[PDB]
RNA sequence: GGAUUUUUGGAGCAUCGACCUGGUAUUGCAGUACCUCCAGGAACGGUGC
């Protein structure tokens, strides 16, 4: 089965996304569809060795993220 | 089917246009034909090398592949498909 | 009427000729300028024309901006802290006002960045070594009202006051 | 449909991937290491056929220079990593 | 209405200056040609400024600030959530009497 | 869904894949991660490269923008639509 | 002024029988009585416009003692 | 100004109105532990803003003193109130009325229906000082420091049971040495586990806490707080025993105790305090730790399918019929019409007769279409 | 939805833009890369190696 489907069932969780280019953007996510577009509400980034800056909607792409961190409250036997 | 701002770049042939490669490089010349793929075919295109040295370059034809960026002219800012 | 962030709000930013972000604020005849912080840092010029402001002062945290215009005033006096709130200041357009005295341009040599200046229409400027005292107190400032500086200029505001 | 579905699981039994079998089989840990040299050892709860795997339990460990780099790592308990930043997956660690 | 709340509150800061229940700033004042229509009891504000008489009374107490110094309501979250729960308790009392009385009249 | 088109036609803010953002009124998107931005304005941070010199951020207004997916990082909002 | 307020009457009376029970007191040139359309049943009350003011209010004085379906109905000036 | 009689009065009320808003809301009862929470919040939010009213009141005191004798004076009087009559003689052209005087502090004070927050207390929010798994005071969260308990012991051998046991010590044997990097995980575990226990009761004292926990770790703590029967006496910094009391005083301002080693009082006092602290918030908050020890068991004795439940807690009628049509009728006050029928029908009703009979017009057949009122008054004096 | 243009990895030197001084011709109607040349100083800055 695709993992993606595993991640577009997520909505209203505080994950944090650490892309490619040294950035880690901390939030909660409020959608996600195929293209692993993550889009988020209220979030914290965090640049490569620079001040983190907060911000009230972001989205990020999914060929620009490189992992990501999902709280340990959360079933991974439910979301497959 | 075509995307909105390729369909922006599509109809953005014709006039004065300025793509950006991937290693810096910026060349302003006029887009004759366009593709889906964003291939840029421009004729009296300036390259830079990303270094300011704009030299006088003619019938020049970027990839979509090292195309980072396209600045279109503020003519096409009232075409209906952006509404 | 004074000036809230509901009338900043409601005003048209847009694109100016000088490929900068600019806001209208033209007709509005607001005695303080005040809750200017509702721009989040998002434009580069401010327009204050036909203006009852009589001091330049209540001006928040700005980095964004690089050019003031408080042009067809009555602005009488100039606040000292405006180097703190916008670090990256170019222009100042504060032509038609009410100085009179040269000590008013004191704390406009605050601004290390400034290179721009429009002083004129003023009444500070039919006084007699006005250009020269400018040039000796701000010497970042390169165009003032509409004239280069000169080295000429420089060594007589060097020379004079000393 | 069936058919796929037999495919992928053949797939991910006898191909390459079949070394990440060895984690859904056993639990055992993984060494996978990434495009920012962080060796990320850990169990993968769930794969996919574009190589992104669902760690728990993750220890990702790196190289940091502050002169000589130490080695800075961090304890995740639930972490998700995508297919193109895997560069090399070792089924059994050494320690 | 501004005006006449500062005048009543004017009254009411003579009036709890005095050393006679007649013999106050406000008796002599209407022998001298000043129109007050608050010092007749027959008035419906004269029962807001027999009420902010009682402050103003209140407020010259030793405990209210002039001469000492509150510890208990100042100084004590636990006294005054004691107070709040007995004024509580004082309240759902009243509330039970009220009941009472109207199941008896009932 | 539709969370890419709720953001349309406002003054986004979208992160380049060599740290230079460029902040505009992103009007018209597509599948492929690609953002029309008029009057868009790109900024660049440049290196002090000292000791005691600060960081500053070249920026530059360019007009109407047809940014790309595969440079694309992050779009973030900043401004509501004038 | 020539207009009376008549309060606490039953659903079940009808504008003829309260034409023909205010006849009694004076001739009335209107009888206004407001009810739902969507449901087909009034709402209690009606408005009853005689020819003078002097009229209407001795028609409203002489119904103080009126009883409609063991209902009293009373009647106020509009 | 009236800082002696207004101000204070002023103060008095504001006092008693916030007293009344608390009994209000203690006498209120509660349904849910988040909105009991936010008003007991609200409740210590209106005790500090009452104290600090009683601060500000209190210190309203030293030109009292001074004014007393002026004021209680009989000679004095009706001069000064003459001469502030005078004073308030002005314009009364202001025709407003301003009756916020005490209604306002009883509304500020108060809540709404679709929000129960006061007016003061509008911007707070349960969710920006505790997270969601803790559920406002509900469980205590404690993956990030078995995480970092894990990155500093470096061994994935200790589960968060073995955790949950290790933290539930307080006077036993530790599970690391004193001297090493444990102390700095365990100084931000009790910085934790305060701001845990301040938003887990905003409503008592924490000032009287913090300075009764720094008396007994003062004044007991450092005195041989755990008496034996080198296990007669044991010091918490220095980690030795003693034979007896005199020997244990005698080496309590000794040089290595001093300053001569690497955990002494002088740099190792910071420590000792937080894991003080720590064991005060553990044996304070021990249920609170069992409530969460067992919700963890809970969700990891759970299933999938469980864990995830338990996570997720018309235009042509108006054209046909000649509707919308504008239509003046000049006879009732030129009121508008926006039907030919509809007109014809409100010209025999009751607010047509209302306004023909202003003008003396009897209500007849004659004057059924009739607009004007001169035309009305024409075709009335015409009969 | 995984195989060359976009979404599961290639992972002290060269140049340009300015800052300040003198001579020099054009006085001209357009939506534009740019915009006369020479000489002197610079202790201004970005990009790649």
């Amino acid at each position: 089965m695709k993992l993606v489907r595993f991640l577009m069932k997520l909505s209203h969780e505080t994950v944090t996304i650490e892309l490619k280019n040294g950035t880690q953007v901390h939030g909660t996510i409020t959608g996600v569809d195929v293209s692993m577009n993550t889009h988020l509400k209220a979030v914290k980034m965090t640049l490569k060795n620079r001040e983190p800056v907060q911000l009230e909607t972001l989205s990020i792409r999914g060929n620009n993220i490189r992992y990501f961190i999902l709280p340990d409250s959360l079933p991974l036997d439910t979301l497959l | 089917s075509i995307g909105v701002p390729i369909k922006v770049l599509h109809e953005a042939e014709g006039h004065i246009v300025t793509c950006e490669t991937n290693t810096g490089e910026v060349y302003r010349g006029k887009l004759i034909e366009a593709e889906d793929n964003m291939n840029c075919q421009m004729s009296n295109i300036t390259v830079t090398y990303r270094d300011g040295r704009v030299a006088q370059l003619e019938q020049v034809y970027i990839r979509g592949s090292k195309i980072r960026f396209l600045i279109l002219p503020d003519m096409l800012k009232n075409a209906p498909m952006l509404k | 009427v004074k000036l809230t962030a509901e009338l900043i709000e409601q005003a048209a930013q847009y694109t100016n000729a000088v490929r900068d972000r600019e806001l209208d604020l033209r007709g509005y005849k607001i005695p303080v300028i005040e809750n200017l912080g509702a721009t989040l840092d998002q434009f580069d010029a401010i327009d204050f024309s036909d203006n009852e402001i009589r001091k330049l002062d209540g001006f928040p945290l700005l980095r964004r901006l690089k050019t003031l215009l408080v042009n067809n005033n009555r602005i009488c006096r100039i606040g000292e802290g405006l180097d703190q709130a916008l670090p990256c200041l170019t222009e100042l357009i504060l032509t038609n006002n009410s100085l009179v005295e040269l000590g008013d341009l004191d704390p406009l040599a605050s601004l290390k960045s400034l290179t721009y200046l429009s002083i004129l229409r003023n009444p500070v400027t039919n006084k007699k070594h006005y250009r020269l005292y400018v040039i000796y107190k701000v010497p970042q400032v390169r165009v003032l009202d509409f004239q280069k500086v000169k080295l000429k200029e420089r060594q007589e505001a060097e020379k004079m006051f000393k | 449909p069936e058919e796929l579905q037999k495919r992928e699981e053949e797939e991910f039994n006898t191909g390459p991937l079949s070394v990440l079998t060895q984690s859904v089989k056993n639990n055992t840990q993984v060494l996978i290491n990434c495009r920012n040299n962080k060796k990320l050892l850990g169990r993968v709860k769930a794969f996919d056929r574009h190589c992104n795997m669902v760690l728990e339990n993750v220890k990702e460990m790196w190289t940091e220079v502050p002169s000589k780099p130490v080695n800075k790592d961090r304890y995740i308990s639930k972490m998700f990593l995508r297919g193109d930043s895997v560069i090399v997956v070792l089924r059994n660690p050494l320690i | 209405s501004a005006f006449d709340l500062d005048v009543v509150k004017l009254t009411a800061q003579f009036v709890a200056r005095n050393g006679r229940q007649f013999l106050t700033q406000l008796m002599q004042k209407e022998q001298r040609n000043y129109q007050f229509d608050f010092l007749r009891p027959q008035h419906s504000l004269f029962n807001y400024f027999t009420k902010l008489v009682e402050q103003y009374t209140k407020i010259l107490i030793p405990p209210k600030g002039l001469f000492s110094k509150l510890k208990k309501e100042a100084e004590n979250p636990r006294e005054v959530l004691d107070q709040v729960c007995y004024r509580v308790e004082w309240a759902k009392f009243q509330e039970r009497e009220r009941k009472k009385e109207e199941e008896e009249k009932e | 869904s539709s969370k890419m088109l709720q953001h349309i036609d406002y003054r986004m803010r979208c992160i380049l894949q060599d740290g230079r953002i460029f902040i505009g009124t992103f009007k018209a998107f597509d599948k492929h991660m690609n953002l029309i931005l008029c009057d868009c304005d790109e900024f660049r941070k440049i290196k002090p490269k000292n000791s005691k010199q600060a960081e500053r951020e070249e920026k530059r207004v360019l007009g109407l923008v047809l940014l790309r997916g595969e440079n694309l990082v992050s779009m973030t909002v900043e401004g509501p639509p004038p | 002024d020539a207009t009376v307020y008549v309060g606490g009457l039953d659903e079940k009376v009808s504008e003829p029988l309260l034409w023909e029970l205010f006849l009694q007191a004076g001739p009335v040139v209107n009888t206004h009585m407001p009810k739902d359309r969507v449901t087909g049943q009034h709402q209690g009350y009606g408005f009853v416009e005689f020819l003078s003011e002097e009229d209407a209010d001795y028609a409203i004085k002489i119904m103080n003692m009126i009883k409609l379906y063991g209902k009293p109905i009373r009647v106020n000036k509009a | 100004m009236e800082t002696i009689l207004e101000q204070q009065r002023r103060y008095h009320e504001e006092k008693e109105r916030l007293m009344d808003v608390m009994a209000k809301e203690m006498l209120t009862k509660k349904s849910t532990l988040r909105d009991q929470i936010n008003s007991d919040h609200r409740t210590r939010a209106m005790q500090d803003r009452y104290m600090e009213v009683s601060g500000n009141l209190r210190d309203l005191y030293d030109d009292k003193d001074g004014l007393r004798k002026e004021e209680l004076n009989a000679i004095s009087g009706p001069n000064e109130f003459a001469e502030f009559y005078n004073r308030l003689k002005q314009i009364k052209e202001f025709h407003r009325k301003h009756p916020n005087e005490i209604c306002v502090p009883m509304s500020v004070e108060f809540e709404e229906l679709l929000k129960a927050r006061e007016n003061p207390s509008e911007e707070a929010q349960n969710l920006v000082e505790f997270t969601d798994e803790e559920g406002y005071g509900r469980y205590l969260d404690l993956h990030d420091c078995y995480l970092k308990y894990i990155n500093l012991k470096a061994s994935e051998k200790l589960d968060y049971i073995t955790y949950l046991s290790i933290f539930d010590q307080l006077f036993d044997i530790p599970k690391e040495r004193k001297n090493a990097e444990y102390k700095r995980y365990l100084e931000m575990l009790l910085e934790y586990l305060q701001d845990y226990t301040d938003r887990v009761k905003p409503l008592q004292d924490q000032n009287e806490l913090f300075g009764k926990i720094q008396a007994e770790f003062e004044k007991k703590w450092e005195n041989g707080t755990f008496p034996g029967w080198e296990e007669r006496a044991q010091r918490l910094f220095s980690t030795k025993g003693k034979s007896l009391e005199s020997l244990d005083t005698s080496l309590f301002a000794k040089n290595p105790k001093s300053k001569g080693t690497k955990r002494d009082t002088e740099r190792n006092k910071d420590i000792a305090f937080l894991e003080a602290q720590i064991y005060e918030y553990v044996e304070i908050l021990g249920e609170q730790r069992h409530l969460t020890h067992e919700n963890v068991q809970r969700k990891q004795a759970r299933t999938g399918e469980e864990r995830e439940e338990e996570e997720e807690e018309p235009y042509w009628l108006y054209k046909l019929h000649g509707l919308n049509i504008n239509y003046n009728c000049e006879i009732c006050g030129n009121y508008t019409y926006r039907g030919p029928k509809a007109f014809q029908r409100h010209f025999a009703e009751w607010r047509h007769a209302h306004g023909m009979r202003c003008l003396g017009i009897p209500n007849t057949a004659h004057f059924a279409n009739v607009t004007q009122i001169e035309d009305a008054v024409s075709l009335w004096a015409k009969l």
